[PDB]
């Protein structure tokens, strides 16, 4: 099995 | 794939049993967790369940929720009891490390 | 606000990063901060490591040549790191790399039709894995590999206008032949045209046939005994004859771009995250009296002017080709 | 023992050496980075083992 | 600083037409020139674009086999030949541009050229 | 990629607050722009990135992102803001515009 795909995710304001 | 079930409408005192089956992935040893997102808010963690049975709950759902994990049928169940209006959100499932794609969760609304 | 994440094939590891491009100010380099999320039942009898490496590649198969640094961290918190700790949970372990201000910038050499595998050049890779100890082998299935970059941007204060003049005195000619040239400015952006202002006054008894103007790129690789490679990127040739005892003056315009230089082997392009299309390599900004570190390719640009006297007269006009700061 | 290529350190714990420097490899010799001190200048620091030539 | 264009007019139901978009101020290699069409009474739709720095051309599925976009860097002009138009190509054509490097959103727009098929 | 835009028409007085939502079919990251087109003229850029204001646009226009739900908000409708607004995504090569939202008075 190869690598996974580079994703993104949210982040709180503070 | 990742699709959930069990959503619906309940009063303040009802109970639901959320569940989801994952295809294309195996969690014979991965730690699977349930996530919830209140409307207009960022996603949080609700419950967790390792393969060995060591389960951890968020403080706001302690003594009420109970996460079941069926390794044979490749399914994770969340059972919710004694609901309150604060528990209105949309619930997702994922690994503890948030590795899988999020998908579209199931909606729970409490009057 | 968003963060970049990559997951392990086995679904028990994740690496969170604030950004992928880390600017290189001459005084200091932006730190590489982040955090690693790990399965509760994965650290039962193991420890989690984080490795960042910088490598210079000049081989196809390890005949293959690679020389690299390994910076090793085994897990004051910044604002982003404490936000990530607040969001992910308790099982997130932060890491921070402060790479030195002097280090090769991300530059990848253009691959030819025959080359396969990873492209030659310099690149940075962030790796994180869980192992019982160091000697245990770690497969590609149990680790997260992510590629970051190091970049520089155009200086705020432009330098003096480039200029260079020369005189050639022929054998049977008493008076000399005078050439002058000057660019419009020093710092040019990517795609911005270059306007060389050539002014030649011939007092000799020999005519001049053709004027050749070319923009050249000097890829200086310091590992190969400071061997220097120069390949033209733009060429403008005109039949601008100047008769003896006469004066000439014209302004030429050039613009280096990639759609014409795809067939050239060994070109220098800006760093790539993967197999991708990237522009020509921006000039490297070096500190005063900077030591020649072994890892890295130093690229600089120069405009040449040439007269083909019916024996050749030429000058070189250095300039800077960099991206504007956003 | 003898150094290949050149190294410049941005950290005080790492020693910077030039080509041909006579580095003495002191008992700390495990890992990817060795700890050593130069025989021609006399400061102790960690060096990358990636370029140190024996003999 | 501004874009201008001409070439629109009345076309036979299956004839051919060509629109030229002259660019002033922008450098062709430093920007990417797009073509966007707006049918009468409907929304916007993207038909073709050019990336003369890299030499690439992109089209839409509706006009893949007919339209041909090209640019003349000497005159800083981009053309759009329409080889075989059908009755649903009647629209207003806006010539747009965008930063070549690290942007793809159209910020300078020309006037409209009505094309009636 | 489908880019469904709601509502298709509003009706707001001068000095009120309006909000226009545009939801992408799939993940498009923060590559969404907004345009304004008064009838008879060419569209004008408003917000190039997800929430980055374009030069020359007044301060009342603003943008936001929450997952795949991009929103453009006007904090005060001066009588020169009654026009049609489109949402565009530019991550993938088949660039698609929004359906179109009109503002009445």
């Amino acid at each position: 099995d190869e690598s996974c795909t580079t994703a993104s995710s949210s982040l709180a304001k503070d | 794939q990742l699709q959930e079930s069990g959503g619906g409408l309940v009063q303040a005192g009802g109970s639901l049993r959320l569940s989801c089956v994952v295809s294309g992935f195996f969690f014979d040893t991965v730690t699977m967790a349930w996530y919830r997102r209140a409307p207009g808010k960022h996603r949080e963690l609700v419950a967790s369940a390792t393969a060995g049975g060591t389960t951890t709950y968020a403080d706001s759902v302690k003594d009420r929720f109970t996460i079941s994990r069926d390794n044979a049928k490749n399914t994770v169940y969340l059972q919710m009891n004694s609901l309150k209006p604060e528990d209105t959100a949309v619930y997702y499932c994922n690994t503890f490390v948030r590795s899988l794609s999020w998908g579209q969760g199931t909606q729970v609304t409490v009057s | 606000t968003r963060v970049f994440k990559k997951a392990s094939p086995n679904g028990k590891l994740t690496v969170y990063l604030g950004k992928r491009d880390f600017v290189d100010h001459i005084d200091l380099v932006d730190p590489v901060d982040g955090v690693v999320l790990v399965d509760p039942e994965y650290l039962k009898e193991r420890r989690v490591y984080v490795t960042l490496t910088v490598a210079f590649r000049y081989g196809r198969e390890d005949l293959g040549l690679t020389f690299r640094k390994d910076l090793f961290v085994a897990n004051p918190l910044t604002r982003l790191q404490e936000r990530l700790i607040k969001k992910l949970g308790e099982h997130a372990y932060p890491f921070t790399f402060e790479i030195c201000p002097n280090l090769p910038s991300s530059v990848t050499l253009q691959p030819g039709p025959e080359d396969t595998g990873k492209a030659l050049g310099v690149d940075y890779e962030v790796k994180a894995f869980v192992a019982e100890n160091l000697e245990e082998k770690i497969h590609k299935r149990n680790s997260v590999r992510l590629v970051i970059r190091k970049v520089q941007y155009a200086p705020e204060r432009p330098g003096p206008q480039p200029t260079a003049e020369t005189t050639r005195q022929f054998l049977m000619s008493d008076k000399p032949l005078h050439l002058e040239a000057s660019l419009d400015k020093e710092i040019y952006y990517h795609g911005e045209p270059i306007s060389v202002n050539v002014h030649v006054t011939n007092n000799t008894n020999k005519t001049v046939k053709k004027i050749k103007i070319s923009v050249r790129q000097y890829a200086d690789i310091v590992l190969f005994n400071t061997a220097q490679y120069k390949v033209p990127v733009a060429m403008e040739e005109a039949d601008d004859t100047v008769a003896p005892s006469s004066t000439f003056s014209k302004v030429y315009t050039l613009t280096p771009f990639l759609a014409n230089n795809r067939e050239k082997r060994g070109l220098a392009l800006d760093g790539k995250l993967k197999h991708e299309d990237t522009n020509l390599a921006s000039s490297t900004l070096l500190r005063e009296g900077a030591n020649r570190e072994i890892l890295g390719i130093i690229v600089s640009y120069k405009v040449k002017v040439k007269l083909v006297v019916s024996s050749d007269v030429a000058v070189e006009l250095p300039f800077t080709l960099m991206h504007p700061k956003p | 023992f003898v150094a290949l290529y050149d190294y410049e350190s941005c950290t005080e714990t790492d020693l910077s050496f030039k080509k041909g420097e006579r580095l003495q490899i002191v008992n700390n010799t495990e890992g990817d980075w060795w700890l050593a001190h130069s025989l021609t200048t006399g400061q102790t620091g960690y060096i990358p083992s990636n370029y140190v030539a024996p003999s | 600083v501004q874009l201008v264009e001409s070439g629109g007019g009345l076309v036979q139901p299956g004839g051919s037409l060509r629109l030229s978009c002259a660019a002033s101020g922008f450098n062709v290699y430093s920007s990417s020139i797009h073509w966007v069409r707006q049918a009468p009474g409907k929304g916007l739709e993207w038909v073709a674009s050019i990336s003369s720095y890299y030499g690439y051309t992109y089209y839409a599925d509706s006009v893949k086999g007919r339209f041909t976009i090209s640019a003349d860097t000497s005159k800083n002009t981009a053309y759009l030949q329409m080889n075989s138009l059908r009755a649903e190509d009647t629209a207003v054509y806006y010539c747009a541009r965008s930063r070549q490097f690290w942007y793809s959103g159209l910020d300078y727009w020309g006037q409209g050229t009505l094309v009636t098929v | 990629i489908q880019m469904t835009q709601s509502p298709s028409s509003l009706s707001a007085s001068v000095g009120d607050r309006v909000t226009i939502t545009c939801r992408a079919s799939q993940s498009v990251s923060s590559a969404v722009a907004w345009y304004q087109q008064k009838p008879g003229k060419a569209p004008k850029l408003l917000i190039y990135s997800a929430s980055s204001l374009y030069s020359g646009v007044p301060s009342r226009f603003s943008g936001s992102r929450s997952g795949t739900d991009f929103t453009l908000t006007i904090s005060s409708l001066q009588p020169e803001d009654f026009a049609t607004y489109y949402c565009q995504q530019y991550k993938y090569v088949p660039v698609t515009f929004g359906q179109g939202t009109k503002v009445e008075i």
